[PDB]
């Protein structure tokens, strides 16, 4: 009957469910385990390159703090 | 022209705030707290020198304080300021609205070993006014003498003398 429809509105699910849970998953996997750094506006990437610069292995993810300084 | 003055590399030497920029962002309403008095005499210094060749000192002082800022909050709320700056470093926009219960915790541990009050919404934005020695730049463009206008219209006004004295019109 009508639940016949459902196999294929389920395979097209999981069609479109595939690019968001896998770009959710490349991104947290290529920045740290955290989510990818929005520079839309030219602050967020001067504070992102002092990032890499401040994280001394050219990667804005490293993430430095108190432990840092001394 | 000429030639162009450089500091050397010891003046440019100062121990870096070497910190990421969710560890600024998340202590950065009691940085402009309690930091504030050197880091507006550089900005005032920056503003009116319009030359950072004039305003290293100054900003060095600024990476003096800043330093003296992280120390007093690793000597004391080194855990609670981790647990904050974590948070928002997790957000790629580095939301503070994701982050409340850590600000919370960061905010009461502060108040309590530091008695140190986060800014309002509206306070860190305001223009105040700075006391400082140094002298007013009578010049901080380096402009050179302007060249002197022409001479006014001065006189009453009398009549054309025989009129248009245009080959015969006597008018
Ligand atoms: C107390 C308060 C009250 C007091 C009241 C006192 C007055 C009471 C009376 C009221 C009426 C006043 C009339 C105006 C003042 C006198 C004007 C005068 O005689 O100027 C002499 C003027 C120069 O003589 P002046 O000895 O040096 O000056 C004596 C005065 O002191 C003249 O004064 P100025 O020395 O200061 O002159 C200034 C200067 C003197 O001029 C110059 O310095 C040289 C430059 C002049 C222009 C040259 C242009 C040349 C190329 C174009 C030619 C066009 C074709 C010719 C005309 C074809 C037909 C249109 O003028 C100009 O440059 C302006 C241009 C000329 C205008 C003249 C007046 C025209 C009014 C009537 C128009 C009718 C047609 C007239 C002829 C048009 C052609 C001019 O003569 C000419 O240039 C030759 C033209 C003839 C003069 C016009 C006479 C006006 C009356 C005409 C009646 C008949 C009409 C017939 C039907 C229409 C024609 C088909
Ligand atoms: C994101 C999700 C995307 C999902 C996409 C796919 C959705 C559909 C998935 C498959 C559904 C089941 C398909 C079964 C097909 C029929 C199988 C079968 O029994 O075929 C019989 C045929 C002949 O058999 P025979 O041995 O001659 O029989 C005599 C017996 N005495 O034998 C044959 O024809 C040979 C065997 C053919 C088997 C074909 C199976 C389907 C292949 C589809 C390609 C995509 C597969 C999935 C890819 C993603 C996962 C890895």
């Amino acid at each position: 009957m009508w639940f016949e429809v459902l196999p294929g509105i389920a395979v097209m699910g999981v069609c479109l469910f595939i690019p968001g849970m896998a770009t959710a998953r490349i991104h947290r996997f290529s920045n740290g385990g955290r989510e990818k750094r929005v520079a839309h506006y030219s602050y967020q990437w001067y504070l992102m390159e002092r990032d890499r610069r401040v994280s001394g292995v050219n990667r804005y993810y490293v993430s430095k703090g108190l432990e840092n300084i001394d | 022209p000429g030639i162009v003055e450089l500091p050397s590399l010891e003046d440019l030497k100062v121990q870096e705030v070497k910190v990421s920029s969710s560890v600024l962002k998340a202590a950065a309403h009691h940085y402009g707290a309690q930091c504030d008095k050197p880091n507006k005499e550089f900005m005032l210094c920056r503003w009116e020198e319009k030359d950072p060749r004039r305003c290293l000192e100054e900003g060095k002082l600024v990476n003096q304080c800043a330093l003296e800022f992280f120390r007093q909050i690793k000597r004391h709320c080194a855990e609670p300021f981790t647990e904050y700056w974590t948070c928002i470093d997790y957000s790629g926009l580095q939301l503070f609205r994701r982050c409340r219960k850590e600000q919370a915790q960061f905010d009461k541990c502060v108040l309590d070993k530091l008695g140190w009050v986060r800014p309002d919404l509206g306070e860190l934005s305001k223009v105040t006014k700075v006391k400082t020695d140094r002298p007013l730049p009578e010049n901080p463009y380096h402009s050179r003498a302007r060249p002197e206008p022409n001479p006014e219209v001065e006189g009453d006004l009398k009549p054309a003398r025989h009129g248009s004295r245009l080959f015969f019109w006597t008018m």
